[PDB]
């Protein structure tokens, strides 16, 4: 991820004033999860949806 | 008779037991002044507190007590 | 079209929810305990 920049997925936080902002733990939390998805694929076992 | 000066009573009192639910309840205790506790922080909070309690009184008539103790 | 905030202030408290809770759990258990010393002490004063 480049630093200063929003990536195009990412997850917000919502701050004490009550706004959500982009953040880079759970932006870079979602991100690892896309790339474990592509590359080794995403299970969803015993997943009732 | 009228001698109540020498006239006195020992009661052992039924033993008593009190579920301690809310706060509200350890307020009321520690309100009283005859209910102590070795350790003033112990945690009454859902707790169940027995009390064996023997009354001595001594009488002034046949309707007031002159002295009365509960320990 | 114009936003009027009026709120007084009221956002920049963190957890307005709780707070609010907080404050309103303590008054009234300050109430419900000062109305049970004073029962039970009108009504010791009353056996003695």
């Amino acid at each position: 991820i480049p630093r200063e920049t929003i990536p195009f997925l990412h997850l917000r936080k919502k701050t004490p004033a009550g706004d959500w902002k982009y953040d880079r733990q759970l932006s870079s939390l979602f991100l690892d999860g896309l790339e474990k998805a592509a590359f080794n694929g995403v299970t969803f076992k015993d997943k009732y949806v | 008779y009228t001698d109540f000066e020498n006239t006195f009573q020992k009661t052992v009192e039924p033993v008593y037991q009190m579920h301690i639910k809310t706060s509200k309840d350890i307020a009321v205790l520690r309100s009283k002044e005859w209910f102590q506790l070795d350790d003033e922080d112990f945690d009454l909070l859902n707790k169940t507190l027995t009390f064996e309690t023997e009354t001595e009184v001594t009488f002034k008539n046949a309707n007031i007590f002159s002295s009365v103790k509960c320990f | 079209p114009v936003m009027a905030d009026l709120n007084g202030g009221l956002q920049f408290v963190p957890e307005l929810k709780e707070f609010t809770a907080k404050l309103r759990k303590e008054l009234v258990e300050t109430s419900e305990v000062r109305k049970a010393v004073s029962i039970e002490t009108a009504l010791e004063h009353k056996v003695v």
